[PDB]
C-alpha cells in the first residue's frame, strides 16, 4: 500500500520493459530512499536497486531506475525469460518505517 | 556467503503465539540492523518490525504494534521475534533482512536509507 | 650461560624503503630417527597414475618465511597497500640464536626433561639441492609473534615411472648470521586501472578509419553490396585499438549458489588441465585471469583461483563457508574473464552458397600486442618462487603471484646432530627484509578507494586473538586498491 | 612544419560527464562512461602532418569581430603522464596535410571504467585545471623540447608467424553471400562481457598471392578518400591499404595457419586431422610489423601494464611507454558583468571568446 | 643435460600445501545433491595442487608405430601429417617445437614429422599427445560440464621449455 504499482506488466525477449511506481505526499522516496526489489516465488527477494538509481554488486548491468518527480521506474532492457519474477518497490519513510509496492509480475513471452 | 535462516513456523490457532528465530551465519551479527517482513497469501511484500545496530530503536509497522516483540540474543547470533494474539491476518511467510550499509563509520547523522540487503528464504506462519 | 642474541621486531618506514624485522621461537624435532628412507605413492597404496611419486625423506628441517604475513603485521600491510603504487624486496639479513637442546628421559613410566651437544645448520646458496619453498607449503613462520612453531621436515621428489625410479634420478646427502642480496626484480603492481582495454579512445572524436557497415541493402534476392561507415563514439565496438587483451586458457564456472551447478560430479571430469608425460595434472591456479563478469560475482572459476582455509578449518571436505576463496576483480579490465571465450573467429570461407561461419576460441596463447596484469599477491600469499632453469621461459613471473626470481633467498636446513638419544632443540630467528616502495604520483580528483576496518560491532576484534588465545585472520587481503591509467 | 591554428570555447567552459545515456543507450558493447573537458588539445600523430584572441558580441542582429588584448590563453603538456593519453587513437583532428588549411582544435575528453553508463567505484575523474600550465597573452610564446625513447627503426622492404583469422569479403559483390555477415561473421575479442571487433588484430597478409579482390572483413586500414561521407558510404568512397608486402613472413589473414593431427592412427582408425584458426606465439616464429602509410599515425602509447609481447602498435607506428606528452590547451573565460550583488554561485555568463595562433 | 626433476614434482612430498581445491561436487547418488566441499591439497593427491609454472607450447604431431602392423592400412603419410601453410603452399611441419616424442615407456612410437628426444620429457608435453584439456562450455542444472581438447597451445605466461625481420621470439632454431 501507499505505493501504487501496476499489476502486472509483460514484454518479449528482447524488448526493454519500464515498471513504474508512484507514491504520496512528501515521504515518498524521502533521504535518497526508492528501492527496488525482485522476488521469485519461492525464493529470498532481491536488492536490485538501491538509492534512486544505484545498484548493488550482484545486480546485472540491464536493470536500471531512475525517479522523475513523484514517479520512479524500473528499467529492465534485453529481456529473458530469467528476468520473470515479482517486483516491489520501497521507500524509507519519516518514521522509519519502509512501505513496499503492490508489486509487478513481470511475465516474458 | 552470507546467510540468514529463518525457523519456527507453524500452525497455531488465532489468539495463541508463536516465536520466530533468524539464524545468521557468515557475517558479523551485531554491526547490521536487522528487521522482519511478512508476505501475506496472495499479497506483496509488508514490513513487520526492525531493531537497530545497537538495539536502541525498536520499530513496529503500525498493524502490529504491540502484539509482536522484536530482540536478538546476540551470544550467538540469531534474532526474535515474538508474536502475542495473533489474528487471521498474520498468516503469510515471514522473511528476515538486513539494512544494507556499505560504511558503518558514519560521517554524518541523517544518513541517505540503503534498503535492505540480505534476505532469507522466509517461513510459513499458519492461523486456523 | 650469555645470551646470544636480543628480540628484534618492529617496522622502520624510512622515506620510500621500509624495513620489516620478525623474530620468532622455533621448535626442531628428530626426524626419521636420523635417517634417509626411500618414500613412494606405494608405502601410500598409489592408486592413480596422475599423483605417482618418487622420492626421499631427509632429517633435516628448513626454515620457511616466504609468505607475506610473517613480515607484515595487518597494519603494516595495510600502510603498505594504500600508500604505494608497488614494491619489492632488496636485501634480506637473517640470524639463529639462543639455541637449546633438550634431552628426553623416561625414569619409570614418566618423562624428565634436561638440558644437554651441537646444532647443524647451513644454507646453500649454490641452488645444488631441489628447491621446495616455490610450492606453497605450510611450516612457515607464524603470522603472530607470540606463536611458538615447528620446523617442516625436508623432501625432494625425483624422476619417477609410476612409484619405480628410473637410472636418470639423483639422490642428495645432505651433508648463526648471514646476509642475502635479492637480484633486480620488477616493482609488483599493486593497483587498479582506471581505465578497461577497450575504452582507451577519446569519446568526443571519430576515427577517420572506416569499417563494413552493411553487406545487403534489403531483404530480397541478389542483394549483395558493400557499405562502409566511420567508426566513432556511436559505436565503438567497431574501432580500430592498437592492443588487444592478454592470453586466455578457459576455466569452468562454478557457482557459490549450490543449486545453479549441475547435479553431477564434474570436479575432476570438468577440470581444466595440462597433460605431462602421461599424468593428467589440474591447471591451477592457470594464467592470470578475471574471475568473474560484473554481477557474476557469485561464480567463480573451477581451479583458477587461490583458496585459503579459515582459522581452524578441516583438512578434508570442509564446506564451502570455511574457505575463503580469492577473486581477480581488479585485473578484469586488461586481462579476458577465466570462465568466458577470448572471442570468435571466422572458421570458412564466404561464398553465394556458404554462410559466414565463425567459432568460439577456447584458448589463446600470447599474441604480438596483448597486454595484461599478473596475479595478485596477499597477506596470506606468497611471497617468491624459483624460476626452473631451462633454455627459456616466458614472463617468469609465477602464476601463484609473487617476485619469480632465478636466484632466490637460499634454501636454510637445519637438524640436531646425533649422540639413539630422544632428543629436540629450540630457540629463536630473526630475518630482517629491506623492501622499496614506488609513491603515488596520481592527480586523480576524487578520492581513492582504500582498505578499511569496517567500524562495527562484535564478539571478537578482527587481527587478534579470541578468548582462548588463537590468532585468526578473517579474510584474504589483496594489494590493488590505489588506481593508475591504463 | 608549421599551421594556423584556431580554437573555440568547449561546453561553455564545464566539465560534462558523458555516458550513453546521453546519446540513446546504445548496447551493451557499446556502452560507455566518461568525462568531457573544455580543454583542447593538439594532435600532429599523423604522418602527413609532417597567439591571437577574438571576441563576438552580437549587436543588432549582426556579429562583430574585435580583438581582446588582455585576454590570456592557458597551455600546458602532461610530461609526467599523470592524464589518460587519448593521442593513440587514431582519432581526426591532427593538423592538416595541406600547410595552407586552418584547423579547429579537437575537445579533449576521457573514458573511465563504467558498467554500461553507469560509473563504478574505481572510476577517476581528472581535473585539468589541477595542473600548472602557462598563461600567454597576445604577446607571450610558450615553447618545449622532446627527446624520443630509444624504439626499433620501422621496417619499409623457423616458421610464420601468428595468426587469428580474419572472414574474407570480396569486392565483386556476386561472390560475397546474400546475407548480413558484417557483424555476425566478424573475428573479435571480447573483455568483461563486452564483444569489441578484431581490427586490424595482428599483422598479416591480406590475401594469396593471385587473388587481389578479396579482403579481410576487419584486418586492414580503411581509409576514405577526399570529401567521403560519414555513414554508409559505398566500397568506391573508401581506399582499402593491403598489406600483401608482407606475405613472405607472414599467414594469409583470410586462412588457416596449418593442420594438426586431432587422434592417434592405428589398425582400426584412420589419421585425421583438423584446421588450425588461431595460432599463439611459438618458439622460432618470426614476422613484419604492418606498414606505415602517408596517413597513418606515428606512434601510440603502450598501456602501463605488469606485461607486454612485442609492444608494437597493431595500427602501425612506434609504441612508447614515454610518447610525446599531451599539449592542452583553452581559451582562460573571462566572465561577463557580474552583478552587484554577491551571489555564491558560480559565475555562469561568459564573454563569448574564441583565439587563434600559430604552431 | 638433462633435468633430474618433472615440472609438476617440483613440490615437496612431505608437507600440505595450505591451499585448498574443490574435491567434491555433490553429496552423493540422487536428486538435487548439489554441494561444495574442499580439501587441502597435499602429499596425498598431488595431481590437483598449484604450480608456479606450467609446460611449454605443444604442436601435435601423429603417431607413427615402428612396428608396421600397428599403423592403419591406409596412405597418412602427406594426408595425416601436420603442416603449416603460407602464402597458400602448403609446408609440412618439421622437425616441429621441441616435445617429447613419446610418453614413458612406449619406444614404438615416434611423431611423423618431430624428429629420439624423451630427454626433454620433463618439462616439455609430448608431441604426440593433446596439451590438456580446457573447458568448452558453463555449466547449470541443465547442461552438463564438458571440456574440450588442445591440440595446440601456443605460449603463455609462466611457461617453461627446453629446446632440442621485425620480431621474433625465442630465436634458437629448430
Amino acid at each position: 500500500s501507499a505505493l501504487t504499482q501496476p499489476a502486472s506488466v509483460s514484454g518479449s525477449p528482447g524488448q526493454s520493459i519500464t515498471i513504474s511506481c508512484t507514491g504520496t505526499s512528501s515521504d515518498f522516496g524521502i533521504y535518497n530512499s526508492v528501492s527496488w526489489y525482485q522476488h521469485h516465488p519461492g525464493k529470498a527477494p532481491k536488492l536490485m536497486i538501491f538509492g534512486v538509481s544505484n545498484r548493488p554488486s550482484g545486480v546485472s548491468n540491464r536493470f536500471s531506475g531512475s525517479k522523475s518527480g513523484n514517479t520512479a521506474s524500473l528499467s529492465i532492457s534485453g529481456l529473458q525469460a530469467e528476468d520473470e519474477a515479482d517486483y516491489y518497490c520501497s521507500s524509507f519513510t519519516a518514521r522509519s518505517t519502509v512501505v513496499f509496492g503492490g508489486g509487478t509480475k513481470l511475465t516474458v513471452l | 556467503e552470507v546467510q540468514l535462516v529463518e525457523s519456527g513456523g507453524g500452525l497455531v490457532k488465532p489468539g495463541g503465539s508463536l516465536r520466530l528465530s533468524c539464524a545468521a551465519s557468515g557475517f558479523m551479527f551485531s554491526s547490521y540492523s536487522m528487521n522482519w517482513v511478512r508476505q501475506a497469501p496472495g499479497k506483496g511484500l509488508e514490513w513487520v518490525s526492525s531493531i537497530s545496530r545497537s538495539d536502541s530503536y525498536i520499530d513496529y509497522a503500525d498493524s502490529v504494534k504491540g502484539r509482536f516483540t522484536i530482540s536478538r540474543d546476540t551470544a550467538m547470533n540469531v534474532l526474535y521475534l515474538q508474536m502475542d494474539s495473533l489474528r487471521a491476518e498474520d498468516t503469510g511467510v515471514y522473511y528476515c533482512a538486513r539494512t544494507h550499509v556499505f560504511n558503518m563509520f558514519r560521517e554524518v547523522i541523517n544518513d541517505d536509507y540503503y534498503g535492505m540487503d540480505v534476505w532469507g528464504q522466509g517461513t510459513t506462519v499458519t492461523v486456523s | 650461560g650469555s645470551s646470544s642474541g636480543n628480540w628484534h621486531c618492529d617496522s622502520q618506514w624510512l622515506g620510500d624503503r621500509v624495513i620489516t624485522t620478525s623474530t620468532r621461537t622455533w621448535a626442531l624435532p628428530t626426524y626419521n630417527n636420523h635417517l634417509y628412507k626411500q618414500i613412494s605413492n606405494s608405502t601410500s597404496g598409489g592408486s592413480s597414475n596422475d599423483n605417482a611419486y618418487f622420492g626421499y625423506s631427509t632429517p633435516w628441517g628448513y626454515f620457511d618465511f616466504n609468505r607475506f604475513h610473517c613480515h607484515f603485521s595487518p597494519r603494516d600491510w595495510q600502510r603498505l597497500i594504500n600508500n604505494n603504487w608497488g614494491f619489492r624486496p632488496k636485501r634480506l639479513n637473517f640470524k639463529l640464536f639462543n639455541i637449546q637442546v633438550k634431552e628426553v628421559t623416561d625414569n619409570n613410566g614418566v618423562k624428565t626433561i634436561a638440558n644437554n651437544s651441537t646444532v647443524q645448520v647451513f644454507t646453500d646458496s649454490d641452488y645444488q639441492l631441489p628447491y621446495v619453498l616455490g610450492s606453497a607449503h605450510e611450516g612457515c613462520l607464524p603470522p603472530f609473534p607470540a606463536d611458538v612453531f615447528m620446523i617442516p621436515q625436508y623432501g625432494y621428489l625425483t624422476l619417477n615411472d609410476g612409484s619405480q625410479a628410473v637410472g636418470r634420478s639423483s639422490f642428495y646427502c645432505l651433508e648463526f648470521q648471514f646476509s642475502y642480496e635479492f637480484e633486480n626484480v620488477p616493482f609488483h603492481s599493486s593497483y587498479a586501472h582506471s581505465q578497461s582495454l577497450d575504452r582507451l579512445m577519446n569519446p568526443l572524436i571519430d576515427q577517420y578509419l572506416y569499417y563494413l557497415s552493411k553487406t545487403i541493402n534489403g531483404s530480397g534476392q541478389n542483394q549483395q553490396t558493400l557499405k562502409f561507415s566511420v567508426a566513432g563514439p556511436s559505436n565503438m565496438a567497431v574501432q580500430g585499438r592498437n592492443y588487444i587483451p592478454g592470453p586466455s586458457y578457459r576455466q569452468q564456472r562454478v557457482s557459490t549458489t549450490v543449486t545453479q551447478n549441475n547435479n553431477s560430479e564434474f570436479a575432476w571430469p570438468g577440470a581444466s588441465s595440462w597433460a605431462l608425460n602421461g599424468r593428467n595434472s589440474l591447471m591451477n591456479p592457470g594464467p592470470a585471469m578475471a574471475s568473474h563478469k560484473e554481477g557474476e560475482d557469485r561464480f567463480f572459476p573451477l581451479s583458477g583461483s587461490l583458496i585459503f582455509g579459515k582459522q581452524g578449518t578441516g583438512r578434508d571436505n570442509v564446506d564451502a563457508d570455511k574457505v575463503m576463496i580469492t577473486n581477480e576483480e581488479e585485473i578484469k579490465t586488461t586481462n579476458p574473464v577465466a570462465t568466458e571465450s577470448y572471442g570468435q573467429v571466422a572458421t570458412n570461407h564466404q561464398s553465394a552458397q556458404a554462410q559466414a561461419q565463425t567459432g568460439w576460441v577456447q584458448n589463446q596463447g600470447i599474441l604480438p600486442g596483448m597486454v595484461w596484469q599478473d596475479r595478485d599477491v596477499y597477506l596470506q600469499g606468497p611471497i617468491w618462487a624459483k624460476i626452473p632453469h631451462t633454455d627459456g621461459n616466458f614472463h617468469p613471473s609465477p602464476l601463484m603471484g609473487g617476485f619469480g626470481m632465478k636466484h632466490p633467498p637460499p634454501q636454510i636446513l637445519i637438524k640436531n646432530t646425533p649422540v639413539f638419544i630422544t632428543q629436540y632443540s629450540t630457540g629463536q630467528v630473526s630475518v630482517e627484509i629491506e623492501w622499496e616502495l614506488q609513491k603515488e604520483n596520481s592527480k586523480r580528483w576524487n578520492p581513492e578507494i582504500q582498505y578499511t576496518s569496517n567500524y562495527y560491532k562484535s564478539n571478537n576484534v578482527e587481527f587478534a586473538v579470541n578468548t582462548e588465545g588463537v590468532y585468526s585472520e578473517p579474510r584474504p587481503i589483496g594489494t590493488r586498491y590505489l588506481t593508475r591509467n591504463l
